[PDB]
RNA sequence: AGCUGUCAACCGAGCGUUGAUCCGAGGAUGUCCGAAUGGGGAAACCCGGCACGAGUGAUGUCGUGUCACCAGGCGCUGAAUAUAUAGGCGUCUGGGGGGAACGCGGGGAAGUGAAACAUCUCAGUACCCGUAGGAAGAGAAAACAAAAUGUGAUUCCGUGAGUAGUGGCGAGCGAAAGCGGAGGAUGGCUAAACCGUAUGCAUGUGAUACCGGGUAGGGGUUGUGUGUGCGGGGUUGUGG
RNA sequence: CGUAGACGGUGAGAGCCCGGUACGUGAAAACCCGACGUCUGUCUUGAUGGUGUUCCCGAGUAGCAGCGGGCCCGUGGAAUCUGCUGUGAAUCUGCCGGGACCACCCGGUAAGCCUGAAUACUUCCCAGUGACCGAUAGCGGAUUAGUACCGUGAGGGAAU
RNA sequence: CGUGUAUGUGCGUCCAUGAUGAAUC
């Protein structure tokens, strides 16, 4: 749910600051997706994740 | 997404069009059914898309075409060529489903898909005949007799 | 190599009491390898002293623990093979009585 | 009159006999040790070396 | 010209010229446990197949090597259907773990200080995680500078400076440019109209042939787009 | 006379008693750095210094936006660097930086790039040193020492 | 639980020795 199985991109580490300025830790999770992406075009699927940066990159085939 | 159809698509264009589309319903339906190709390098990709479409019009099987294929199946010996050593016949360029097309194409005219070649089950790797099923129907498997001649 | 011999099983008599009337008896007790077992001591008993073991009996004891200014040490665990053999049994005198 | 040239000089098939022997040897030392009759309890080092030395020219000859 | 380690004395023995004990280097053996890995396990105990015998009037028994768990050649099969895949099988090469400090990357406290306390500090510390190497990234400047004939591959040290600044402008925090030194050298891919070049789908008109200039033939590089990769075409800021 | 009075030991302050010290010097074997060889790609097969107009040449990246991290910089006018999310640039008349912008300009050519040695540390081994400790000191440990002992355990932990 | 011996072969073999449908409109 944080890490995509493609380009390995993992959560990042930050903090949420409130308005007093209370600084609490926090990741920013990738948007990764569960793809049935298709490898060969043969078309088998394998149920993956995938960063949406990966889908929109076209590292994911869903033939 | 920029992409050519390979076929048509009601409400989106003919059949070698070029259309922006987006992401999803270029990577969840048209590319997947193979309805279209990314728009990618034009020089190939513009005869890509039409020679897509003739392939598909050519290499159909239909119910009832598949059954006639069966029966054209009377066809002889199909020859087919393979870059291979003259000694054991091991081939150095293995054989593939186009190349086994290619050859009964050309041999004879039973226009047919590269998919519904059992090249692995055949699994020649050797020079001489060479029997090749052709599944062209759920219950109809043709057996082609390829022959192999080296380089 | 590996040259394995059944007296490398057989590592000494047990002189006792005990020991000498289980001689008179026809029973010999020796001090066998730990990791031996009654079918390996039979067998290397009889290929030894060309005898026909009956029965291999066997028993392990704790080596005592004795002290000293140092501390407690213990001495070695010991089996013990108590063989009975055959009625003729050419009596095995290499104990030394 | 067990040294390592002898014992090279012997061949496999002796040294296994040569061994054999001075396993025996070390099995009647022993016996005679526990039941108290071995005078030269220096015998019992003198035949475990010398099995080892057996030992070590077999596996020499074994290596090359 | 002494010698069988020592606590640590007490038999027996050999060492000599067949050079001792001892010291150095390279080997052999190296039980069992431990990543522990044949399986299991309460770390120190139970097996399979191979080849040996071991006596045998015979059956356990014993020694030797081998057998745990991912990826990749030689490869073999390809389930569910279409097989053209996942998996299964053989083989081979590697990883498991440990280690005091140092490195890089990541996660990350609270005592504490702010004479309270939450921002802040403590502190990116302690601790943790992943990973090395003998040292560890960049790297051959989307660099700095300021109109100077400016410096010029990268890292560390001293200054700049407790300064500029920053800061509930509180407690505190705190550079860089420049300059002086340590060390010193600017490597390689490289993409690009076209190629020697094997594989996708079309193409028999078997010619607009592909020959790198014209120049006659010619049934020939298969006549026509090509994505991939091993070499070219061949490669810095004042480009190819 | 010592080119060797370093330090120890020896029955009490030893250069000349001993181990040694200054220095005659030494390695079969094994492991570390040197010279010459076998071994490994590129050329002479026209490039190489000049001539000249026109065409082609590094991406989900730069940029931007939101939320953060880190910079003296605590979000501030907030640059440069950077995580995640979304959106997303051509080919040098490009792009980026100089803490906005015409630009007078200057500097440099990121993202597809990758790659070097020269500085920190000491488990361990060798040789040394001390206006360091000298047995309640110095290591917890000069002695059975991570032992005895305590604790279920992590762990604590001596005395001599 | 196994080895070398004897008792019976309790049924079948290379044959014979039973059961089965072995086939046309």
């Amino acid at each position: 749910a944080a890490v995509c199985d493609i380009c390995g991109k993992g959560p990042g580490f930050g903090k949420s600051v409130s308005h007093s300025h209370r600084r609490t830790s926090r990741r920013w999770n990738p948007n990764i997706q569960p793809v049935r992406a298709v490898t060969r075009p043969g078309g088998n699927k394998q149920r993956i994740n995938a960063c949406t940066s990966c889908i929109k990159a076209g590292k994911v085939s869903r033939a | 997404m920029k992409l050519i159809l390979t076929a048509e698509v009601e409400h989106l264009g003919a059949a070698g069009d070029t259309v922006e589309v987006k992401d999803g319903y270029g990577r969840n339906y048209l590319l997947p059914r193979g309805l279209a190709i990314v728009a990618s390098r034009g020089a190939e990709r513009q005869a890509e898309e039409i020679r897509r479409a003739r392939e598909s019009k050519v290499i159909r099987d239909i119910e009832h075409a598949n059954e006639l294929k069966t029966a054209l199946e009377g066809l002889g010996d199909v020859t087919l060529s393979v870059n291979a050593a003259g000694d054991t016949g091991k081939l150095f360029g293995s054989v593939t489903a186009a190349d086994v097309v290619n050859a009964i194409k050309k041999a004879g005219g039973p226009n047919l898909d590269k998919r519904t070649v059992q090249l692995a089950k055949a699994h020649i790797k050797s020079v001489g005949t060479h029997p090749v099923t052709v599944k062209l129907h759920t219950g109809v498997e043709a057996k082609v007799s390829l022959n192999v001649v080296a380089q | 190599a590996t040259i394995t011999d059944p007296r490398d099983i057989i590592l000494a008599p047990v002189i006792s009491e005990k020991s000498y009337g289980l001689i008179e008896d026809n029973v010999y007790t020796f001090v066998v390898h730990p990791d031996s077992n009654k079918t390996q001591i039979k067998i290397a008993i009889e290929k030894i002293f060309d005898v026909k073991v009956d029965s291999v009996n066997t028993a392990n004891r704790q080596g005592k623990r004795k002290r000293t200014r140092t501390g407690f040490g213990k001495r070695k665990s010991t089996k013990r093979a108590i063989v009975k053999l055959a009625a003729g049994s050419k009596p095995i005198d290499l104990f030394g009585a | 009159g067990t040294t390592p040239g002898e014992l090279r000089e012997l061949t496999d098939d002796e040294l296994k006999d040569k061994l054999r022997e001075s396993k025996e040897e070390l099995f009647n030392l022993r016996f005679q040790m526990a039941t108290g009759q071995l005078s030269n309890n220096r015998r019992l080092r003198t035949v475990r070396q010398e099995i080892a030395r057996v030992y070590t020219v077999l596996r020499e000859r074994e290596l090359g």
